[PDB]
């Protein structure tokens, strides 16, 4: 895969970012629902 | 001037903003800088000046 | 070649909007007119191939391809060969009298020079290394040098390649300390905190990035948003608050362009609204900024996840901390968020070697507790003399 990115630790993990905003709004939301 | 001393016998001339802003964005390229800089103003600014 | 490579890594990353993929090959479509930009756009155009880059007149015309601007026509070729030998025939012997005449030399680079630029408006990645080459070897002037610089970086981030242009600006910057006086340093450290921004500069040169602006952008190698761009991101993103809370805290640099390119608004703006210590709004402003900044931009993207979540840890780290204490839920909950969720991303920042975080799920209760001298005293100490074990094998390899 290519040759030289940032590397390790390790690939993380993926469909987080979204996710938190998917929650953040959903969060939000919950805190709208708040 | 005789030939064999002087033989192509040529002759300097002077400068002005342009050449100045040139040596000025020569001596002023080797000086450490910032941008936001038109040399040329400086140079305008410039006048009876030389490199 | 500047916004080449980038509406190329625009739409190469064509995700979000058409106009992603759109907008940037609808100037290169008309740059592919501008210059003769088919060589590599050829390639470009199997660059984002085989995702959305799948419609060309050339390699491949997909359905698929939500990008059809990735297309060509032959008559660019032509087009091309003609401006190609055009250009070519011109300089030829033009190079070729000033090697006739004997004509200069730096006045033989010259032409050179130009010979060389085409194959950044071409996109060849050749003749103008050959040509800089036979520019550099006509070099008398580190001036001249000065255009590998030039030539190698627009090699190298025509394509927004690595090391090597890197190595030669490493080499063409080794070579006098002059650093082109102030400036080819910045030249040199910008692009530099470009190369070392594949992926990295993170710590490194982002600061250096930072360090020097306003002094340079390129034009067609970048732009003066853009070194600002980068420069807080990362330097933002990684380095010193104290720094940061001293020069991004605001620069005249950053109150020149601020929201100037509205585009910012964010990195160190929305992060100053981190900096502010919100709790929602700079989470919001996390993708607010991260969409609008990380896939947009060349390494902005590649890179992803360091910042993400490091930022996201970033609001862990110092800006909320462990905590220390403090009923996970108070934060969790009381943040109007969700408390597992965000507990677990944030609870894996327990092994993650980062955290000082103590954390409970149950109690849902946070703490923590001091990092001893461990920092990294022995730790590494196991990499060198294996590194000389490599080497004490690669001695006893010596031998005969």
């Amino acid at each position: 895969q290519t040759n030289i990115w940032e590397e390790n630790w390790d690939d993380v993990e993926v469909d987080d970012d979204f996710t938190n905003e998917l929650k953040a709004e959903l969060d939000r939301y919950k805190r709208e629902n708040q | 001037l005789r030939p064999g001393r002087i033989d192509r016998k040529i002759e300097f001339p002077p400068p002005s903003v342009a050449a100045r802003a040139e040596i000025l964005r020569i001596h002023s390229r080797k000086m450490n800088l910032t941008r936001g800089i038109n040399l040329r103003k400086v140079a305008e600014k410039m006048n009876g000046c030389s490199g | 070649n500047y916004e080449v490579s980038e509406k190329a890594f625009l739409l190469t990353q064509s995700k979000v909007s058409i106009e992603q993929r759109k907008e940037a090959a609808e100037f290169v479509l008309a740059k592919i007119k501008e210059e003769e930009m088919a060589p590599y756009y050829k390639y470009l155009c199997e660059e984002y191939l085989v995702n959305n880059g799948q419609s060309d007149l050339e390699h491949d015309e997909k359905s698929d391809s939500l990008n059809e601007w990735i297309k060509f026509d032959q008559e660019l070729y032509n087009e091309l060969c003609k401006k190609n030998e055009s250009k070519i025939k011109e300089l030829n012997e033009k190079i070729q009298k000033l090697e006739e005449d004997d004509e200069g030399e730096l006045e033989q680079a010259q032409a050179w020079i130009n010979l060389g630029e085409y194959y950044a408006q071409i996109g060849d990645k050749d003749n103008a290394e050959k040509t800089l080459g036979k520019s550099l070897s006509k070099a008398i002037s580190t001036g001249a040098k000065i255009d590998v610089m030039l030539t190698i970086a627009r090699l190298g981030f025509f394509y927004n390649d690595q090391l090597y242009v890197k190595e030669k600006l490493e080499a063409v910057n080794s070579m006098i300390e002059k650093g082109g006086d102030w400036e080819r340093r910045n030249r040199y450290k910008t692009y530099y905190g470009i190369h070392c921004l594949a992926v990295r500069n993170f710590k490194e040169a982002a600061k250096l990035l930072v360090d020097s602006l306003a002094t340079f952008t390129s034009i067609e190698l970048t732009s003066y948003e853009s070194i600002a761009t980068y420069a807080s991101v990362t330097g933002l993103f990684t380095l010193e608050r104290t720094d940061l809370k001293s020069k991004v805290i605001d620069s005249p640099e950053l109150l020149s362009l601020i929201s100037t390119t509205a585009a910012l608004q964010s990195i160190s703006s929305l992060t100053i609204s981190l900096y502010a210590s919100d709790y929602a709004s700079y989470f919001p402003y996390l993708l607010e900024t991260y969409a609008n900044v990380l896939i947009p931009c060349k390494y902005l993207n590649r890179h992803a996840d360091f910042f993400v979540r490091e930022m996201r840890r970033k609001v862990y780290a110092q800006l909320l901390e462990s905590y220390k204490t403090l009923s996970l839920k108070s934060m969790a909950s009381a943040f109007g968020v969700s408390v597992a969720f965000l507990d677990n991303d944030l609870g894996k920042f327990i092994p993650n070697k980062q955290l000082n975080c103590v954390i409970d799920r149950v109690n849902g209760i946070v703490e923590t507790n001091r990092p001893d001298n461990k920092n990294a005293q022995y730790h590494l100490l196991v990499k060198q003399g294996d590194g000389l074990l490599t080497k004490l094998q690669k001695y006893g390899a010596a031998v005969r």
